[PDB]
RNA sequence: CAGGUGGUCAGGUAGAGCAUACCAAGGCGUACGAGAUAACUAUGGUUAAGGAACUCGGCAAAAUGCCCCCGUAACUUCGGG
RNA sequence: AAAUUCCUUGUCGGGUAAGUUCCGACCUGCACGAAUGGCGUAACGACUUCUCAACUGUCUCAACCAUAGACUCGGCGAAA
RNA sequence: CUCGAUGUCGGCUCGUCGCAUCCUGGGGCUGGAGCAGGUCCCAAGGGUUGGGCUGUUCGCCCAUUAAAGCGGCACGCGAGCUGGGUUUAGAACGUCGUGAGACAGUUCGGUCUCUAUCCGCCGCGCGCGUCAGAAACUUGAGGAAACCUGUCCCUAGUACGAGAGGACCGGGACGGACGAACCUCUGGUGCACCAGUUGUCCCGCCAGGGGCACCGCUGGAUAGCCACGUUCGGUCAGGAUAACCGCUGAAAGCAUCUAAGCGGGAAACCUUCUCCAAGAUCAGGUUUCUCACCCACUUGGUGGGAUAAGGCCCCCCGCAGAACACGGGUUCAAUAGGUCAGACCUGGAAGCUCAGUAAUGGGUGUAGGGAACUGGUGCUAACCGGCCGAAAACUU
């Protein structure tokens, strides 16, 4: 019984509520979906559905993608993505050219938000993985953003897999558990979520009803 | 406030200037703001006094220098950091409060306190 | 303009009266003191205006009991039942953070 | 830290073989009717004349 | 106008600020110039902006001008000719054209011109 | 080749000053460059609240700093301090 | 109980919330002692050692900025 | 074994493993009334504090905590850091020696080198393969990360207990520590922002400004990055079990948890939540597009050439970024810049005028200046283009 919808994360604000109580909400903007696909047990091994989200210009899509959207007989949108059900597909509730829009969800539920953080680039392990690094005076020779040892001996004569190093950090798809939906706004059709939603400005956001609620 | 953190006494115990020992309220806890317990020692006394310099006390914080928020949005900041020596059961042992006091002492069940402040903020 | 002015437009406040850092303002807060809603009073001068439609802020500073006391408070928030503006005062700069080290009779502000 | 030992034939020349450099992709143009052939991202300055073709 | 990301030009931002004034009292005195193409990119907002300036052209825009040029001449032409010349055009005053790099350093080179 | 090398001359404004800052006369831009917001290193700068809790140790940094007028302890070899 | 004391963090007192260091004594001086000087001593010390005020990124506990490198392109071009 | 060198204590930084378990979890017995214990068995998922003294390890102590576990890894870790002790040359005390000197006695001082070749590890690309060439969405074989806990309230002053004292089990609220994302708020920073101001030099002078002095200094400060900030998390439910507790039940007419069989049973293990993942060479699935030529030859599952779908380079950019890659856009264009208008930051420009001997003040005027955020605008540059890139059969 998984609900979802794609959307655009438009930023955060703040709001106030009934208990005059500030609440630090993020917007996003659960656009109009369409479905464009039913993944069936008999067919693909699993049940899910695809969701088609945002508008672009037909000439920026090339003949393969514009044959399969031609196949479901919808327009071409910018975004495709597959809401994964749960076993009991009942092959129902979703009918291909279906459009999904905010009111999906409701005024005091939770939902779960996926997105990608993000990027930050190389990163050191002091920002990467807080390491304390060494100390800035008390005679420390250049050591200061350094991890410092990282093995023992000839016992073992190698480094262990795993080992927390410096590397490229953030653009990871991240997901944040029970956020509650503070007001849905059909007018605009947007979702004033209370809390963080991971990405940047404009990125495109997947919310879904929350497992654990 | 942390430890080594010196702080001005409001009341009239006679103490004049404590030093945090440790912040309680858990394992390696960092931080104590409005409304939490204190362990001390006093740094400073009247002569003469009822306390003595040297005594190990048991204090609230009551002022804090860093702006704390509330539920509603709004924050509180005073010029100086402030604590109450109190008895085992939150009861002052002085008589009376010194200077205004911060709003969290009602959540934090100090009504002793609260009452005998010049002023609640 | 900004892209979520649509989304803070019912929540913006009216009745409030146009001040500017260094008036002197009274501010009626609501306060819980049990299941009562009385009604308390901070009297004291404008510091700071830290812009931004819905999210502006302002803080108040007074001097108590020999105790300086600095309140930042959300305008538009429903908290604030209203605000009265005392006097108007004359100010060279917009932070006025410089009467945080001022006391008694230097730490006065024009009355124009 | 120094070398251990000298490096095979074979594991110089597989290091040694990927310092190469990048051949630019040239597109056609005539200026006074002789006609060259320029770099793509010169093509502007090829009409109007800045380019010294030799 | 935005300012550099990544290190100035020339140094220091001191510097680069120099850079900028004189590559502009250039570029208004001859029309045209050939430099480094990172310095071309960096001086197009920066001179669109003072011919902005002479377009308005009263006594607090060339005092604003007077600011960062040092070469008076030049200012009475940009405010004599060159606001003038473009009083119709809304922006766009100048153009980039890229050119062979240079031998030395293969610095990748450009010409900045006044569009007429 | 960022080291070493005796003597002479030595302007202005501010300043006690041959210190220091900006200039004159006179010299020079000194010999790889052009780019680019990686980590990390170095040299600088700023930092909420706390204030030596750091550490072998206040190491390093921060702090004090000028002129004029008051005032100045124990001790002392009577000069000082 | 020392630039000398092994036992030893000797015992008592002060200082600290807590003092193997410090200061004052005790004398059981392993192994002090009178020109290889004994005991003091105002002034002096980039000497050793203990405490305090003030101050601070030393630290809680890190964050950001500029520059020189590191990184890319062209030229030259080593070493263990 | 190492003398043609294997760096020696303590500390920091980073860890990893064992269980002989310190807390949390489950039990048996008890000289277990209850609260609390003792002892033994199972259990290694997570957690296991900050200071004073000492070069210290150790140890004593202070204040907490649910707890302040014990060990291995060259007594882990100096091509990662330190250098307080030990272990050179200086000097002194005690003691020993006629002396030079000596002392696992003491004391003060006393150079820590190296551009990473290989393996290992953390990240990122290039090629090829996956039997035509491509594009989009996917399954999950198998891994990774995480796993903490307190106080208060109801039950209930109930059970128990002479009283004192004081429950089990269930049901709520608020915390501490840790981790992730994010920038609305608070707070920090801010080198092309605004304002004040000192010295000096310059713009012919006044006025107005500019260069240098750490960004000269000082007061602020949008964006971005951030924590001291905000939000969220570690849950619930199944399965098989450890210790342990059983049902049925003979051998052995009784008994017996067991030899046939069937149950309960923990933070341990497996599913469940999050993330990676078909180089998973067993290289998967669902789809959609092109689906087409010409030349040579020893006619070859042969060499070439030209294409389709598609892609790349070039170009304009990015909150994507070391290069590379990734994302967006390229005139049917709002991609960057300019420009106009907002938002916001600063705080009342210049010129003119009035007042004052003057320093200065008032008016014109929420003024002027201005970056990052938002919207309009087709003015500048995104061009008049190059390189890649599609199939022998055969068996049932
Ligand atoms: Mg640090
Ligand atoms: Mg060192
Ligand atoms: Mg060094
Ligand atoms: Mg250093
Ligand atoms: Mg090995
Ligand atoms: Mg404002
Ligand atoms: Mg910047
Ligand atoms: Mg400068
Ligand atoms: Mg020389
Ligand atoms: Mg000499
Ligand atoms: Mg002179
Ligand atoms: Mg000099
Ligand atoms: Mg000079
Ligand atoms: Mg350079
Ligand atoms: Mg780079
Ligand atoms: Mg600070
Ligand atoms: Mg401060
Ligand atoms: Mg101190
Ligand atoms: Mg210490
Ligand atoms: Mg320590
Ligand atoms: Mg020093
Ligand atoms: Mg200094
Ligand atoms: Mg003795
Ligand atoms: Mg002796
Ligand atoms: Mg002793
Ligand atoms: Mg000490
Ligand atoms: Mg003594
Ligand atoms: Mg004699
Ligand atoms: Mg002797
Ligand atoms: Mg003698
Ligand atoms: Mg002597
Ligand atoms: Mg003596
Ligand atoms: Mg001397
Ligand atoms: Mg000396
Ligand atoms: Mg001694
Ligand atoms: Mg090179
Ligand atoms: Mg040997
Ligand atoms: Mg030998
Ligand atoms: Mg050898
Ligand atoms: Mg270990
Ligand atoms: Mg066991
Ligand atoms: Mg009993
Ligand atoms: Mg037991
Ligand atoms: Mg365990
Ligand atoms: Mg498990
Ligand atoms: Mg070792
Ligand atoms: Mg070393
Ligand atoms: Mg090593
Ligand atoms: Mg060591
Ligand atoms: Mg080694
Ligand atoms: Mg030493
Ligand atoms: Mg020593
Ligand atoms: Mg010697
Ligand atoms: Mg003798
Ligand atoms: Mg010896
Ligand atoms: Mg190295
Ligand atoms: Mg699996
Ligand atoms: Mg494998
Ligand atoms: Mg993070
Ligand atoms: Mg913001
Ligand atoms: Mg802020
Ligand atoms: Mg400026
Ligand atoms: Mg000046
Ligand atoms: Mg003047
Ligand atoms: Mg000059
Ligand atoms: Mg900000
Ligand atoms: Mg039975
Ligand atoms: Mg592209
Ligand atoms: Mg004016």
């Amino acid at each position: 019984a998984r609900k979802g919808i794609l959307g655009t994360k438009l930023g955060m604000t703040q709001v106030f509520d009934e208990s005059n109580r500030v609440v630090p909400v993020t917007v996003v903007k659960a656009g109009p979906n369409v479905v464009t696909r039913i993944r069936t047990p008999e067919r693909d091994g699993y049940s899910a559905v695809q969701l088609a989200y945002g508008e672009i210009s037909p000439r920026k899509v090339n003949k393969p993608l514009t044959g399969q959207y031609t196949a479901a007989g919808v327009n071409p949108r910018r975004y495709l993505a597959e809401l994964r059900l749960d076993d009991s597909d009942a092959a129902t509730e979703y009918q291909v050219g279906q459009e999904l829009t905010a009111e999906i969800f409701a005024d005091g539920s939770y939902v779960d938000v996926t997105g990608t953080s993000k990027g930050k680039g190389f990163a050191g392990t002091m920002k990467r993985h807080g390491f304390r690094g060494q100390g800035a005076s008390h005679g420390a020779q250049a050591v200061h953003r350094r991890p410092g040892s990282i093995g023992g001996c000839a016992t073992p004569a190698r480094v262990f897999k795993g080992t927390r190093m410096a590397g490229r950090m953030g653009n990871d798809r991240v997901t944040v558990l029970n956020l509650l939906v503070h007001k849905v706004d059909a007018e605009n059709g947007v979702l004033l979520i209370k809390g963080a939603v991971p990405g940047r400005t404009g990125g495109l956001v997947m919310v879904r009803s929350a497992i654990k609620r | 406030i942390q430890q080594e953190s010196r702080l001005k006494v409001a009341d009239n115990t006679g103490a004049k200037e404590i030093l945090c020992i440790r912040v309680l309220g858990g394992s390696s806890r960092r931080y104590a703001g409005i409304g939490d317990v204190i362990v001390a020692t006093v740094k400073d006394a009247i002569p003469g006094g009822n306390v003595k310099r040297g005594d190990v006390v048991k204090a609230v914080v009551v002022r804090t220098v860093k702006e704390r928020r509330r539920p509603d949005g709004s924050y509180i900041k005073f010029d100086e950091n402030a604590a109450v020596i109190i008895k085992p059961d939150n009861d002052p042992r002085g008589t009376r409060i010194f200077g205004p006091v911060g709003r969290e002492l009602r959540e934090k069940r100090f009504m002793k306190i609260i009452s005998l402040a010049p002023e609640v903020l | 303009m900004n892209r979520l002015d649509f989304v803070d437009k019912p929540s913006l406040r009216d009745d409030i009266p146009a001040f500017n850092p260094g008036d002197t303002i009274n501010v009626h807060v609501k306060v819980i003191e049990g299941a009562k809603e009385r009604l308390q009073v901070f009297k004291g001068v404008v510091i700071r205006r830290q812009g931004g439609g819905i999210r502006e802020t302002f803080t108040v500073r007074k001097e108590s009991y020999g105790v300086g006391v600095e309140r930042t408070f959300p305008v538009h928030s429903p908290n604030i039942d209203h605000i009265e503006v005392v006097t108007r005062g004359d100010v060279r700069r917009a932070k006025l953070y410089y009467l945080r080290e001022l006391r008694g009779k230097k730490a006065k502000i024009k009355e124009k | 830290a120094v070398p251990k030992r000298r490096k095979s034939r074979s594991n110089t020349r597989s290091r040694r073989s990927q310092w190469k450099a990048a051949k630019t992709e040239l597109v056609g143009v005539t200026v006074a009717g002789h006609a060259h052939k320029v770099p793509r991202r010169l093509l502007k300055a090829a009409r109007l004349g800045l380019i010294d073709f030799d | 106008p935005k300012p550099t990301k990544g290190p100035r030009l020339g140094g220091s931002s001191s510097h680069q600020k120099a850079i900028l004034a004189n590559l502009a009292t250039s570029l208004f005195e001859h029309g045209r110039i050939t430099t480094t193409e990172p310095k071309a990119r960096a001086l197009r907002p920066y001179a669109e902006k003072l011919i902005t300036h002479a377009k308005k052209g009263a006594l607090h825009n060339r005092r604003e001008v007077l600011k960062k040029l040092r070469d008076k001449d030049v200012v009475h032409t940009l405010f004599a000719e060159i606001g003038p010349f473009f009083a119709d055009r809304d922006g766009g005053y100048t153009r980039i054209i890229k050119i062979e790099a240079r031998k030395g350093d293969n610095a990748p080179m450009a010409v900045i011109e006044l569009v007429r």
